[PDB]
Order: structure tokens, then sequence, then C-alpha cells
RNA sequence: UGGGUGGUGGC
């Protein structure tokens, strides 16, 4: 009866940022980023793909409460790289599998037809 | 009561498979053997329909309301 | 019941209208959760606040004065797997690791070494253990004197907080006064202790969620050897009961001091079937693996102990009614399925079964004859425990 | 670097309680009376009694939070197969020659016996470990 | 018939198999008493059914003979809390409390007694997947 | 580098032998494929008139738990977002139906096929209900009596598992990789011996067995897998496939652009 | 049953429920027995500001 | 039911004395101050007129 | 049905369960820490002759004490193509990252008790007071108070804060105003005030 | 927005 919105799972509000950026001034060239509206679904995804890389040192995240649609993670790379530049590059990685993915899948289901 | 939609645990749609499980039993058929034949392979839609006891017959056995 | 009993905390807010816990503080207000009603009163001003948040609050209530020692500690799932993590078998790879030092809020940023370098980095779990425990402590503890070399892996040594050695369980861990939590306590101050729990709770989920824990029907079940070993035992005990009546009823049996001639008996009845139990129970506790669920977590002791197994498995003993056997409720017998004046095992309730095999009817009532007395027993004599701590307190 | 060197005996393996990891009992031969006891990872670098084992230890693998290796750098360990890093935690002058040092390999062991002409410089905190074939 | 009273002066056996004196060492059976006291018993009863010994709300539960008896109380005084089909005329009837149970299914552990009290007929639950396993300790 | 294997497919099913992949990127298709795909089923119910056996909300329950069509569906916006004020015919598709026991004696089964789709953004072939054969009645809504006037009008708007589940796109997913445990990622438990007991792998003869002689592959990881993507007949399973892989794609590209917009 | 101990005000009951995402000394608290529950805090010089927008 | 009242805790009539067998229900009592009180009418019950 | 009780403690969508070979997810998580104590190993007999029962398709005699001993139901099982004892293979739900120990899993018939979290949630600023001694009223239908008790008061005294109980039993309750005459002590005084 | 009796259920 105190029963909230199951559309808090992926809309954003309004002067909410979807993507909410903090750097960690404990050690250099960390961040930590608020992600909202999401659940681990994004996040290993994310965090595999961003453990396989060369220059990522330190990479992790936490869902803080699952009755809570979002979650935090943690992002140390090495010290040359400005480690948004590594994330943003590994979504690029990550589109051009899958849509290699798509496109044999497109023509697989083509021959088998 | 009367035949839910999908599974409980999965969500293959089964309701439709009512009438023809009970057309299936009236030949003879063993329970298991009639869920075989429907193509009711996990027992997610096996449980689905085998526990299932109906009501909504004796429902209509009140001679009219109004 | 007593002064933690009413305990300050903080306010979070939740939706999906039920009430929160840590599960450390289950220990002291006794609550589980089959649907127990716990109550929250309000300041109404500054003042009785400063005074909640100063005495009643939960970090300056952890030492109880009943027994000198912390009552809050660590419960079901967080110790039996914090047990199974801290073996010493039991390697991590470093992708894991890097959230499992995350879940840590009083981790720098520094992880540790790897305990393996090559030809695979790994870790072993104590380090990951000592990530959580602060800078600063001592622990020196011998069990069964073992050695500085440690062949079996029990005991504990921890020196800087970083654990040198040794199975983490309940009788370091637990409630047992100068354990890790009091020790912390003494040489930490509150907050410390305070973050203990949070630090240790955490990571043992994300490594139990990880590697998950389970319990299944064959965890009670050993082998057909082993059953046929407990069997000739307790086979060979009613051979050895048949000897006490063999000799009583031929006269031969010497009476006890203080005890006449039937509590001579029955007392050694009792000693006897006892005997036949927590042999079988041994025996069925050293022949069960240590991959097996149910030996992991009595032998981490967040719930249940020796008897459990030997009940579940091996036999469950004798039925009783008042510390005795049972009385014969008609005339010479306790039911009617059996003859008169039979003081045999079966007639006055011993389970020779385990549970798992099934009961044969009598005995299956017997056993209802004992949570007769245990229902009895926590509904009446309750009476007289209110009454006297009312006059205690007045 | 290196503060020993010795070459062992396989004698006892004991998998018992561990499914993972075997305990060995090394007996020296350039000097008998030098005892070793390591506790060893099978899947990692399995052994087997009567073998030949290169055993070093060192304080520093060099010729602060651990990153995985790069390629472009080198350790001392480059030569070796089974590298574990430990710590001295318990340093025992004993009898005549009963020299006892007790150095843990994090939840795992190392005890080391013999004459104090080898084992005198071994008073450090911080001590590794590098296995050779 | 026999009352309280006659429970005093009677000799009986359990199932019907244990009427004749019978046949291993398996460990999968149960372990009847041998009666071998009484050479040649007169046995003038035997059990129909040992589970007719349940009350009404303690036949519901599948196997009550391998429990700790507390929780055969527990759950035969819980058995009557159960939300379902209380009568099948909840269309004409006007009363204080009523709850319909939308969807209930017979228990795949039916009894053989739960055919008379009807409850393979009118359920008052379901079958959901039991999987017994600590997961993100939410089941502490 | 990823390769895709089909092995079987049919319409109410697919398995495919997905290689090459990650494993979180594989359990992550997976979790889009129950989860985040956007399809349609009725939203908001109102009963013109009822006088059924059957109480009200149980009908709209048993309502949204029903299959329709929802081939076309990108093209249709999502409710909370589309330009109307209180249903229109820009996001709808209505429902209109009255089944009625006309004649004062037996049983009246509201089918599926029954139901009347009314209106839509059409010519979009959306919110049919989903039809087995041409001659599949279907699903079990009601069974009618004497004068039990049934007359109810839906809507139908566009939502996601997310919300609620009414709106699964799909029922029931395998996944499995290494089924010979050549990583021992899986430890089993055993009374007597480890080989006998756990049974093979529908899996078991795409591959080979392990050689006892064999080491522990420390630098192996896992690498093929295989998963059963089911249907409930909404879509079929290439296009649940296809738009499940671009919806992922979606919700990827806009992390992505929160993040060069915050740059 | 009035004067030693009595009934009062400003409480509130509920069934409860485990959450080891939780720090020791943290309770939660459902929405609606916050809204019906209060506190006065004193307006004074520092806190003017958020008690104007729990106003609002 | 049963009428001793509740004045007297004697856990002697709050027994299963042992005539019980098929009579009442040796699983079904409630919890608490109804307990070793309360019959139910076993599933073999009949009353005599 | 073996007692095994408790409430919901956490509602989890539907991709988050972990999920055996086949896609069957599960809905109940009872605690493997519910079992080892409370010895109830029929509930476990209960779960294993569900699973079987419903592959073979049919509902089996689980009335007690037959010749139905556990060997029939383990091999029926795995003669129907499965493991002996119950257990499959299950994984995490967030990586697939394969759950170490094979997990227990299958049906069994559950119910529900009549209580609810909407019938007993409760709280109180003020309100209905009686007329008879003006103390918070009594009963959950008139939205009453609770019995802040004699042994709260004596917890209270252990802890010592005793303002903390001059808040409790004077300004959330009762609180009362009268006078006193200072030299025979009485309340007799009474009490004009706007002519004061 | 009644009292006052009495019954059954929760921990
Ligand atoms: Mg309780
Ligand atoms: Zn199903
Ligand atoms: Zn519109
Ligand atoms: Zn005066």
């Amino acid at each position: 009866m105190n029963a909230p919105d199951r559309f808090e799972l992926f809309i954003l509000p309004d002067d909410v940022p979807k993507l909410k950026i903090t750097p960690d001034s404990r050690v250099p060239n960390c961040i930590i980023i608020k992600f909202e509206r999401e659940d681990h679904t994004l996040a290993n995804l994310l965090r595999e793909e961003l453990a396989l890389y060369p220059d990522v040192t330190f990479v992790a995240y936490k869902v803080e409460h699952p009755l809570f649609a979002n979650f935090v993670m943690r992002l140390q790379t090495e010290e040359g790289t400005r480690p948004k530049q590594a994330l943003e590059r590994a979504c690029a990685s990550i589109i051009n599998k899958l849509k290699t993915l798509d496109h044999k899948f497109n023509e697989e289901w083509n021959i088998k037809n | 009561m009367i035949i839910p939609v999908r599974c409980f645990s999965c969500g293959k749609v089964v309701g439709d498979k009512w009438d023809a499980y009970l057309r299936l039993l009236e030949e003879g058929k063993q329970e298991g053997d009639a869920l075989d034949e429907l193509k009711l392979k996990r027992y997610c839609c096996r449980r689905m329909v085998l526990t299932h006891v109906d009501l909504i017959e004796k429902f209509l056995r009140y001679n009219p309301l109004e | 019941l007593h002064k933690m009993s009413m305990m300050a905390h903080r306010v979070k807010v939740m939706p999906y209208s039920t009430f929160r816990l840590n599960l450390s503080v289950t220990s002291p207000y006794n609550a589980d959760f089959d649907g127990d009603e716990m109550n929250l009163h309000v300041p109404q001003s500054e003042e009785t606040r400063a005074e909640l948040s100063q005495l009643c609050a939960v970090p300056l209530q952890i030492v109880s004065p009943q027994s000198n020692k912390p009552v809050m500690g660590i419960v079901q799932d967080t110790l039996c797997g914090v047990r199974k993590m801290t073996l010493r078998d039991t390697f991590i790879e470093y992708e894991q690791v890097m959230n499992m030092l995350f879940w840590v809020p009083s981790w720098d940023g520094v992880v540790p070494q790897p305990a393996i370098l090559k030809p695979k980095p790994l870790w072993t779990g104590k380090q990951l253990l000592s990530i959580a425990i602060p800078s600063g402590i001592h622990l020196q503890r011998t069990d069964g004197g073992n050695s500085l070399l440690s062949p079996k892996d029990n005991g504990m040594l921890i020196v800087d907080g970083k654990v040198m050695f040794g199975v983490v369980d309940k009788k370091t861990v637990g409630s047992g006064g100068g354990g890790l939590i009091h020790t912390v306590m003494r040489e930490k101050g509150p907050k410390i202790c305070a973050e203990l729990f949070g630090n240790i709770q955490k990571v043992v989920n994300y490594w139990l969620l990880h590697n998950g824990f389970s319990i299944g029907i064959g965890d009670a079940i050993a082998d057909a050897s082993t059953m046929k070993e407990i069997t000739h035992a307790i086979s060979s005990a009613k051979e050895q009961v048949q000897e006490i009546i063999y000799k009583a009823q031929h006269n031969e049996l010497e009476l006890k001091p203080g005890m006449t001639l039937r509590e001579s008996f029955e007392g050694e009845v009792s000693r006897t079937l006892n005997d036949a139990r927590d042999s079988a129970g041994r025996s069925a506790e050293m022949n069960l693996k240590d991959l097996n669920n149910v030996k992991q977590m009595v032998s981490a002791g967040s719930k249940g102990s020796f008897i459990n197994i030997a009940q579940m498995s091996a036999c469950v003993g004798q039925q009783m009614v008042e510390g005795k056997r049972i009385a014969f409720g008609f005339a010479d017998r306790s039911l009617p399925h059996f003859t008169k004046d039979d003081f045999s095992p079966e007639s006055k309730g011993f389970v020779e079964n385990s549970y798992l095999r099934g009961l044969t009817p009598q005995e299956f009532f017997f056993h209802a004859m004992a949570g007769r007395e245990g229902l009895i027993d926590t509904a009446v004599k309750t009476a007289e425990t209110g009454y006297i701590q009312r006059r205690l307190v007045k | 670097s290196a503060l020993f060197d010795d070459i062992f005996t396989v004698q006892t393996v004991d998998n018992g309680r561990y499914n993972k990891v075997s305990r060995i009992i090394g007996i020296s031969t350039t000097n008998s009376a030098i005892k070793l006891t390591l506790d060893i990872n099978n899947e990692m670098f399995p052994v087997s009694q009567d073998d030949s084992l290169t055993v070093t230890l060192a304080n520093s693998l060099s010729l602060k939070s651990w990153r995985p290796p790069k390629p472009t750098d080198k350790s001392l360990a480059d030569d070796y197969d089974y590298v574990m890093f430990g710590t001295v935690y318990k340093f025992e002058e004993g009898d005549e020659d009963k020299i006892k040092v007790y150095v843990s390999f994090g939840g795992l062991l190392m005890c080391l016996e013999g004459g104090y002409k080898s084992l005198a410089s071994l008073k450090q905190d911080n001590l590794y470990i590098l296995i050779r074939r | 018939y026999v009352d309280g009273e006659e429970e005093e002066t009677i000799m009986i056996a359990m199932t019907p198999e244990d009427l004749q004196t019978r046949s291993l060492n398996d460990t999968a059976k149960r372990i009847k008493p041998e009666m071998s006291t009484s050479s040649h018993h007169t046995f003038t009863h035997c059990e129909i059914h040992p589970s007719m010994i349940l009350g009404v709300a303690a036949s519901i539960i599948p196997f009550p003979d391998h429990n700790q008896s507390p929780r055969n109380t527990y759950q035969s005084a819980m058995g009557k809390q159960a939300m379902g089909v209380f009568l099948t005329n909840y269309n004409v009837r006007m009363d204080t409390m009523a709850n319909i149970l939308y969807y209930p299914q017979k228990p795949l552990a039916k009894t053989q007694a739960m055919e008379y009290l009807k409850f393979r007929e009118l359920p008052a639950g379901q079958n959901a997947i039991v999987a017994i396993a600590c997961y993100s300790g939410y089941n502490q | 580098e990823p390769k895709v294997n089909i092995i079987n497919a049919q319409d109410d099913e697919v398995e495919l032998m997905l290689s090459d992949v990650n494993l979180s990127l594989a359990n992550s298709l997976r979790r889009t494929m129950l989860a985040e795909v956007p399809t349609l089923a009725i939203d908001l119910v109102e009963i013109k008139m009822n006088t059924s056996v059957l109480a009200d909300e149980f009908i709209s329950h048993r309502l949204g738990l029903i299959p329709l069509v929802s081939e076309d569906v990108e093209e249709m916006k999502y409710s909370r977002d589309c330009t109307c004020e209180d249903y229109c015919d820009e996001c709808s598709v209505v429902l209109e139906l009255s089944a009625r026991h006309e004649g004062e004696e037996g049983t009246t089964d509201v089918y599926s096929s029954s139901l009347i789709k009314v209106s839509g953004p059409g010519n979009l072939n959306v919110g049919e209900p989903v039809r087995r054969d041409d001659y599949d009645q279907g699903i079990l809504l009601c069974k009618l009596r004497n004068h039990q006037e049934l007359n109810i009008r839906c809507i139908a708007k566009k939502g996601i598992a997310k919300e609620h589940a009414k709106w699964s796109p799909c029922s029931a997913i395998a996944f499995e990789y290494d089924p010979h445990n050549k990583l021992k990622h899986t430890d089993f438990w055993f009374e007597v011996d480890a080989k006998k007991e756990w049974p093979d792998s529908k899996y078991a003869t795409w591959e080979e067995p392990p050689k006892p002689g064999e080491v522990f592959d420390y630098k192996a990881k896992p690498n093929r897998f295989y998963m059963t993507v089911e249907t409930t007949g909404s879509l079929k399973a290439n296009q649940v496939f296809s738009r499940g892989i671009k919806t992922l794609q979606e919700k990827l590209a806009n992390v992505l652009f929160e993040l060069e917009n915050s740059r | 049953g009035n004067l030693m101990g009595k009934r009062v005000d400003f409480s509130a009951r509920t069934v409860i429920s485990g959450d080891p995402n939780l720090e020791l000394d943290q309770v939660g608290v459902p929405i609606s027995i916050a809204k019906t529950l209060s506190y006065p805090e004193t307006v004074t010089q520092y806190n003017i500001h958020r008690l104007t927008e729990y106003v609002r | 039911n049963t009428p001793i009242g509740r004045d007297g805790k004697l856990a002697k009539p709050r027994q299963l004395h042992n005539t019980h067998w098929g009579l009442v229900c040796p699983a079904e009592t409630p919890e608490g101050q109804a307990c070793g009180l309360v019959k139910n009418l076993s599933l073999l019950s009949g009353i005599s007129i | 049905r073996h007692g095994q009780k408790g409430t919901i403690g956490v509602t989890y969508r539907h991709e988050d369960m972990p999920f055996s070979a086949e896609g069957i997810v599960p809905d109940l998580i009872i605690n493997p820490h519910a079992i080892p104590s409370r010895m109830t190993v029929a509930h476990l007999i209960e779960c294993l002759l569900s699973k079987v029962g419903s592959i073979r398709g049919y509902e089996g005699d689980a009335t007690p004490f037959t010749d139905l001993t556990v060997d029939a139901v383990s091999n029926l099982l795995r003669d129907n193509g499965y493991q002996s004892r119950g257990f499959e293979v299950m994984y995490n739900g967030h990586t697939g990252k394969k759950l170490m120990a094979q997990v227990f899993f299958g049906p069994t018939y559950y119910q529900r008790l009549r209580h609810m979290v909407d019938d007993k949630i409760h709280a109180r600023a003020r309100g209905p007071v009686q007329v008879l001694t003006r103390q918070p009223v009594e009963g959950r239908s008139r939205d009453g108070g609770l019995r802040f008790g004699e042994m709260e008061r004596d917890c209270m005294i252990a802890h010592g804060a005793a303002g903390f109980l001059k808040e409790r039993l004077m300004e959330a309750s009762d609180a009362f105003r009268v006078h006193v005459c200072g030299i025979c002590g009485l309340m007799s005084v009474i009490a004009n005030l706007k002519k004061n």
C-alpha cells in the first residue's frame, strides 16, 4: 500500500542526470559513477568487458539494495587513461560485436528457412 | 477453478490446452502421456495443467441467479 | 527482558511496508521472522533525542554485564558462509575480488598482494577477511594444543589484523567473550565495532551469493556401510539393555547411592541408551565428508549441533517425559500395542529409526509426547519467570 | 636479492583434508638437518614424491597496490613456476642450531630449520618464495 | 467399536502385514518390532489405517511421520488459516469475513485421506517452486 | 569473431549455439529476452456491463495475461509518453467485446478468437489474439449462462516486463556452457563418485570428453554457449532475438550518449 | 494499568523483515508510518530552508 | 473443550496421555493458553448417543 | 506444510532468480538455515516426491506409514533422466557463473495464512482519548495507542535516562494541570482564570 | 464516536 512505481526501473527523473559521475580523490585516476534506473543487465556486461582490457586496472560495481533500481560503480584504470574514454571505447566495441551478431543471425535465419 | 493462461513458473501460454486435454482424456489416455502429446516438457507447464481442479462448473450449477 | 531490549537506532526510509533490521541485532531482541511485532516510540524533544543517542544506541550496549561478553554477534548465513570462505583451499580470481573489496565501506583503495603470482594470480579468502578487520588487533588462541605448524588448521593467531592461519568459526567470532568482537571493542571503542559487522556481513553475503550454498536430502544420508555399522552398534546396545534386564530381573543388579532399585534401573537405562546414541552419532559424524553441507553447518556453529545430525541420520534416541522414560499410561504398558511389563526400549519410547527412514507409528506418537512436554513447558513456566522477574525488579 | 637457495627431496605429500591443497615435507640434500615444509596447490603446480625442487626465498622480486602484471616488465620469477608471497610471522631462536622460522603464505604455511649460517639473514617481514621445476 | 475403556483390554498390531509374522538388511525401509515375547499371540484387533489416528487438520500434512512433533502441531494449527474456497456459494452468502484464493491446486503430495475432506476438489493454496538455497542473505 | 549456429528452428522455439562471446554478454542477452522487449497488452479495462459468475478485476487480470500479436509494435509508442490525454487511436487497440449467452440454456465460452479489434493505429497488424492454427478458439476467459450479460471494453497499451509481467514477451530460457566442467567452475556434490551419477547434457554429444591426464587449463575461459528462446506466439523467435539485441543496443547507446552529453 | 504503565502515543507497530544490506544501527521505515508519525524540530537559524521545503 | 478453567497450571491434565490412540489428535492443539486442553475429535471419532 | 514459515522477505523480478539448465526459475526460497536444527526432513521428502510426480505426471501417495521409501523416488528421478538426489546445477542470474554447489530444487504445496501486513501496520500521533481517564484508547479499530508497559519502564530504568521516562509518562499522554493550596496541601482550590 | 462482558488467533 506503500507500493511504488514499477517504471522506477528505467525512467529517469527530471533534474537527476541519467549518468552521475563523481571522481574519487582517494587514489589518482579513479571515478565513481552513479547510474540511474538500471539493474545488473547493464552492469555485468560492463564489468567483464572492462575487465579484459590492459590499461584498465580496477573496475567494480555494487547494487546497494535490489529493492531500488540503482547501482554504483568504481573505475580506476592506469595512470595515463582518462577512464571515461576507455568506457566509451568499451561501448563502441560491444555494439560492434553485437551488430556483427545481428548481421550473421539474419543471414543464418535466411538460410535456415 | 478454471485454467490459467501462462505457466506460473515459465510463461508459456497454456490456457487453450484445457479443452484439448479433456478431449484427450476422454479416449482413455494417461495424463502424463497426454501432456507429452501437447508438447509440455518442462514441469512448469506440467504443474500448471496437471494439478488444476475445476470449480466453475459448480458455479454454473446455480440455476439462474437472475 | 534485559537492558538491551530497548535499543536506539537510525532512520532509513523504504517502501513496501515492513520493518527492516540488521541481522546481527536478531540475537539481543530475540526476534525471528515468523511474524514478530516490534514497536517504535519516537522522541518529541531534543533532550530525549540526545538521551537515546548517547546511551541506548546499539554500539554502546554491545557488552552485556549479564555475562561480561558481547551479546551481538553473527547469525546463520554470514557465519556459515565465512567459515566456508576462509578454509585453506579456497581460491578466488582477481575479477570477482574487485567487487568483493569494493563492498567494504572502510577499504582504503588498496588491494592486497595476491597470495599467488604465477601461473595465474589467485587469492585465499583469509586475506579478504583481513581487509575488513582494522589495523591494531591481536588474537592468539590455542585449541587442543595446536602447534605453530597447524595440521588440522584449527586454532587462530592473528597479528596486524591479517589472518595467519585457522578456520574462523563460532568459537572465535560468535558470542564468546574474549572473542574477536570483544577484542575490537576493547581496543577501538564502539564505532569500529559497529563497522565490523557491516564489513563482514556485506563481504560474506556477496561471496556467499557467487558461491552459493544449499542443503539436500542426500546430506543426511550416509553410505550403506556406515548405516550397517550404526545398526550393528545400536543392536549391540539393545543387547546391552537386554543384559540389564537379564541381570536386574534375575536380581543381579547393584544399587547406586541415593536411588532405589527402579531409579537406578532407569538411570542405567538412560546412560546405556545415551551411550548408544553418542557412539552411533559419532560414527555417523566421522564418516561424513567435508563438502557435505550439514557437517559444514554444524562445524560452523551458526545453527545446530552434533545431536541434530545424530537424530536426523543415525538415531533419535529415547522419548522422555519429565526426564524419565514414559509412564505406563495404562496398566503395565504405554499403548495398547504392547505387552505387559516390557521395559524394552521400543516400548517406552526409544526411536530406533532415523528421522529419514520413517517412524513406526508408536514411535511417532511418543515423539508427540516429547513435543507435548516442550509446549507445556514453554507456555507454563514462563508464568513463574515473569513473576520472579517482576519481583526482582520491584 | 635471493636470500636463500637449496635443492630439495620430496618425501611426503598430504592431500588429505584438502582437494586442491597439499603439504610437502622436503629434507635438504646439500646440507641435511635442514627440514622444509611447504603447503602447496595441486592444480597450479602438481608435485609428487621424490622429485627435485629448487627453492628460493627473496624479499624483492625487482632485480603500492597490486595491479595485474604488464608484459613490458619483468621479474625474478620469470624463470620459475609457482610464486607465492608470504609474511614472516614467528621467528624463534631455539636450541644449539634448532632455528625455526615460521613464515605464512596467507592461510598457507612454511616451517624451516637448520644452520644459523643460512637462515641468519632471514629476519624480515615480507618474504616471497619461488619454486623452480 | 471400542471406546477408551475397552482400549484397556485389547491387543493391536499396526498394519495387516504385521499380522502374519514376516520374513534382509535393506537401508530404505522401516523397522517394525519383532513381537517375539508371546510365541502364540491372540491379536484381537488390527488398525484399519494408522493415518487414521490423526485429527482433521492433521491428515492434510504430507508425511507427518518424518518431523519434529512441535512442527506437526504447528502445521495443524496453521492449516486452519489457509486462504481458499470455504463453500461454493459465496455469490449469495453475505458474511463479514470471506476470502477466495484465486488459483487453487490440489497438492502433488496429496494423501489418500484428502479425498474425504474434499480438499483435492477445494484446495487452499498452490504448488510453487521450492529452492532451498541461501542466495543473498534475504532468507537468513 | 563471434559465431552463430542455429541447431533447430520452428515457430514455438529456437535452440541456437552462440559461440565465442564472453559469459556476461550471453547472460545479458538472456536477461534482455526475458525483460526488456517492448510489446503490447491490455492496460486499462472498463466493463460496460458484467453479470457473470466471475468477478471483475479477476477477468481484467486474466485478460492481462492474454497473448496479442505485436510484430509491428515499434512504430507504436509507449503509453506514458504518447501525446494524448486519456486513450485515443494513436496509441490504443480498443477491444470492445460483448458475447452474451442469449437463449436461457447452456454454456458460453468467451474465447480468444471472439475478441474484436475495433480500432488501433492501423493498418499495423497489432493486437490480434495470437492464433496457433486459424481454428484456434483458444484462451478460456469465461463460462456464461442465462442472460449473463458480459459487455467489456479494453484498451491496449505498451509496457515492458519491468512494469509487470503481463508484458512478458517470452516463456523459458535454457542456458549452459562447458557441459563437461572443464573449467571446474562447478563442483559436484557426490556420494560415491563424480562421474557416474550426474547424467550427461543434451549438449554432451556436441563435444568431446576430458582426458584424465590433462592438467587444469587455468588460462582457458568459457567459450561455447547454448540457449533456448521459446515463444508465446506474440512474436516469432527470430524477431524476438533481433529486437532483444536491438533494444539492448539502444540502452547501451543511451548510456553512451549520456556519457558524451555529460562530456 | 494506568500510572506505573499505561498506553501512550507516538508509537507505531508492524511486522518485521531481515535485510543484511544495512549497517547495525539502521531500521527500515515504511513510508506511511513516516507520514503518520512526526517529530518537532525547532525552527532555528540553521534549519529554515529545508523546513520551509517540508512545508512545501 | 475442557473445563478445568485455567486455575491450576498442572501438567498432568495437559499431557498427551496415552489413551489417545485414534481418539483425539496428537498433532492439533493451539499454541499457548489452550494447549493440553483442546481436543479435536479424530478422523475415526464417533459419539455414542 | 511443515511449519518452515515466515514472511515474504524480498521480491525479485524474473531474470534475477537463479535458474536451472532448462529455464525453470523458482518462486519460493526457504533457507538452508531454516532446516538443520528444526529437523524437518519430511519437507525434503515432499519436495522430491513432488518433482517426480510432476514429471511422471500423477499424484503420488504420500499417506504416511507405507513402504514408500526414499529409494523408489530416487531411482525414478534418476531413470527419468535426472540427478538422483534432487540437485540441478543452478546459476547466478547476475553472471551465469555457475553456482559452485548444486542447488536443490522442486515444486511443493504452499498455502496462505490469514495475516497480512496491511492489517497490523498502525501508527499514531494523537487523537481519541477516553472520557474516564484521558489516556489514549485501546484497540486497533479506533486507532489506539500502544502500551508502553511495565517492563519497558524497567529497561528504561536500567539504562537510567529517566528524562525519556518523563517524556513518556507526562508528555505524550494525559498531561494534566492542577492547583494546590500550600497550607492544607490539597487540591481543593477552585480555579477561575479569566477572572483570575 | 460508546461502554461493559465473552470467545478465538498472532509472537
Ligand atoms: Mg518466534
Ligand atoms: Zn510452465
Ligand atoms: Zn494518441
Ligand atoms: Zn488550605
